[PDB]
């Protein structure tokens, strides 16, 4: 694999700049590192190729590079369509033939946020005999795609298969995300509670709930 | 040069699969697979004309790519499969026109691998309680298979607020979507929330009420 | 017969302009390719030095003492076989016989300068490979004639 | 003096190695055959035909009776000026001189012959370009040496 950030973003009126650091024998010896867009379910377009080359098709925006041995897309003059993963590929000429990068989340902050809120959802008397309690932490209408749902309940940390789901189109153009973690079901009244905090850079939200008022 | 891929394959975790790739000189028909969530990760590179298919160090033992000159086609073989093995796959050529590199271009449109113990499953509804001034209520689906399935409020009036949530990725491949919507929660005997949640390749309709936690 | 004599083929000075043609050539990644490398390759193959005007079949050439400059042959790679090295200023100019129908080597965007390689076996038998991207010319046979134009020995 | 003579550079027949010598050359952009295409080129140029052994400067070519087979070069108008084409068989095989710091021309992965392109004024004014990619070789001045083989006409 390549050495390829994803936390990219900027206004849309600047200039960025993505990372691709691979070998120091093939990138700055052999020149072949290729580029992609990958739109939300879609599959994958050619917009760079051999370093410094677009297609008939690929607007002028993109620009290709090779700083020694970190190879970089520069997107000038940013669109609005342009919120897609962004990839660089040199075919190494060694024991591994083709060499793809991490993937560069692109997310053209230009939409205001709202106020994050969050709370757990305890299950009611249909779903205590169902054996079925689950808590969503249903957090809508926020940016920049990066959310990853934690659960350290008054200093806790416990994850081997959580079950965890990411954001898509919903009616109103927001981003939502959720997080169902695992509960112990023998063990409630023993055991203390379940907390639910993300980062996102502003939002500050604590849930602590009790089993026994 | 114009790239076809085959449909959907769904399969059980240890067995065998072709896919076709047909096209419409000197190209050079790849494959790299794309596991959900992670990034795209090379495995063949067939050379049609030619006939031989050097793979990547990582595979080879379960992917065979072999190459009809016939009609132009290329299949790719994913014996021994898994749940891990569950991801899109694309055929992909190189071309620009009149030149030939180290790059892909253009892509099939995606066999759906779809690999896990299931053929016809349906779920019934689950709601999520409005335990309680705002409440962002709504109803939360467990396991089925095939996706999607459809979930809306009320059947006419409250269906502004649909969302799917895409493939949860884990150690099985049964799917699981939510669907929420935001409605004032002043209303739970006169205006009975029941939710629907359906599912169409296993027949039958259920519809649940939403009522909080007791 | 004595025709006039001029300076023999085997003896090479940097800088003379070699042409090879390659009749019934082929596409190989696996003879001077240990994982996935590409070169055109001949079994009966003539070799020219377009400055004298002397010429000769690579398998009727004693490669033994194929020198450069008063120093025989280098022998940098080994892939497959053995292989004796004909260094070249710039790229190799090759292509399809008669047909404008160019090829490109492997390194065909670099500063990379392209070397000549051929396989002896000691008497009476000889290969010449030239670097290659894919099959831009087809799968052989393939008749090619290439150009270059030799460098200084390392 | 009148020393042995030979067959003249002015006339080309298509297979003869063409030896360019573009010393001092400049990279340039939208300057030649089409718009937005990169290309070498120099004031003074040094054209030699390998085959025959004959010489000239480029300046120094009445360019009106260049012929290749006794046919006039096929001289194309660029979106600027009017330009003399001399045709070859497979790619330009140019290089920084001296070192192996080897060229590659715009059309480096496909199978289009490159050909070389000459500017003339009518009288002791001539300019030769040489396909390329982008500055592998630098800015300028930047001396440079190319082979080729030409090719038959259109």
């Amino acid at each position: 694999a390549l050495t390829q950030p994803a936390s990219v973003s900027g206004s849309p009126g600047q200039s960025i700049t993505i990372s691709c650091t691979g070998t120091s024998s093939d990138i700055g010896d052999y020149n072949f590192v290729s580029w992609y867009q990958q739109h939300p379910g879609k599959a994958p377009k050619l917009m760079i190729f051999d370093v410094t080359n677009r297609p008939s098709g690929v607007s002028n925006r993109f620009s290709g590079s090779k700083s020694g041995n970190t190879a970089s897309l520069t997107i000038s003059g940013l669109q609005v369509e342009d919120e897609a993963d962004y990839y660089c590929s040199s075919y190494t000429s060694t024991n591994t033939p083709v060499v793809f990068g991490g993937g560069t989340k692109l997310t053209v902050l230009g939409q205001p946020k709202a106020a994050p809120s969050v709370t757990l959802f305890p299950p009611s008397s249909e779903e205590l005999q169902a054996n079925k309690a689950t808590l969503v932490c249903l957090i809508s209408d926020f940016y920049p795609g990066a959310v990853t749902v934690a659960w350290k309940a008054d200093s806790s940390p416990v994850k081997a298969g959580v079950e965890t789901t990411t954001p898509s189109k919903q009616s109103n153009n927001k981003y939502a995300a959720s997080s169902y973690l695992s509960l112990t079901p023998e063990q409630w009244k023993s055991h203390r509670s379940y907390s639910c905090q993300v980062t996102h850079e502003g939002s500050t939200v604590e849930k602590t709930v009790a089993p026994t008022e | 040069v114009q790239l076809v891929q085959s449909g959907a394959e769904v399969k059980k975790p240890g067995s065998s699969v072709k896919v076709s790739c047909k096209a419409s000189s000197s190209y050079v028909i790849s494959w790299v697979r794309q596991a959900p969530g992670q990034g795209l990760e090379w495995m063949g590179g067939i050379i049609p004309i030619i006939g031989t298919a050097n793979y990547a160090p990582k595979f080879q033992d379960t992917v065979t790519i072999t190459a009809d000159k016939s009609t132009n086609t290329v299949y790719m073989e994913m014996r021994s499969l898994r749940s891990e093995d569950t991801a899109v796959y694309y055929c992909a050529s190189n071309v620009q026109l009149q030149r030939r590199g180290n790059w892909f271009d253009p892509w099939g449109q995606g066999t759906l691998v779809t690999v896990s113990s299931a053929s016809t499953k349906g779920p019934s509804v689950f709601p999520l309680a409005p335990s309680s001034g705002t409440a962002a209520l709504g109803c939360l689906v467990k396991d089925y298979f095939p996706e999607p399935v459809t979930v809306s409020w009320n059947s006419g009036a409250l269906t502004s607020g649909v969302h799917t949530f895409p493939a949860v990725l884990q150690s099985s491949g049964l799917y699981s979507l939510s669907s929420v919507v935001t409605v004032p929660s002043s209303s739970l005997g006169t205006q009975t929330y029941i939710c629907n949640v359906n599912h169409k390749p296993s027949n039958t309709k259920v519809d649940k009420r939403v009522e909080p936690k007791s | 017969d004595k025709p006039a004599p001029a300076r023999p083929i085997t003896n090479w000075r940097s800088g003379d302009v070699v042409w090879v043609t390659l009749p019934s050539a082929e596409y190989a990644q696996s003879q001077s390719a240990m994982g996935s490398h590409p070169a055109y390759w001949s079994e009966e193959a003539t070799i020219i030095n377009v400055a004298t005007g002397q010429r000769a079949l690579v398998s009727s050439i004693k490669w033994d003492q194929v020198t450069l400059n008063g120093k025989v042959l280098h022998k940098e790679t080994h892939s497959g076989l053995v292989y004796y090295q004909l260094p070249l200023m710039g790229k190799i100019s090759f292509w399809q016989q008669g047909t404008t129908k160019a090829g490109y080597t492997y390194n065909y965007n670099t500063t990379d300068s392209d070397s000549l390689w051929v396989w002896w076996d000691g008497t009476s038998k000889g290969y010449l490979y030239v670097s290659t991207y894919t099959t831009m010319l087809g799968a052989g046979p393939v008749n090619i004639t290439g150009l270059g134009a030799i460098g200084p020995s390392p």
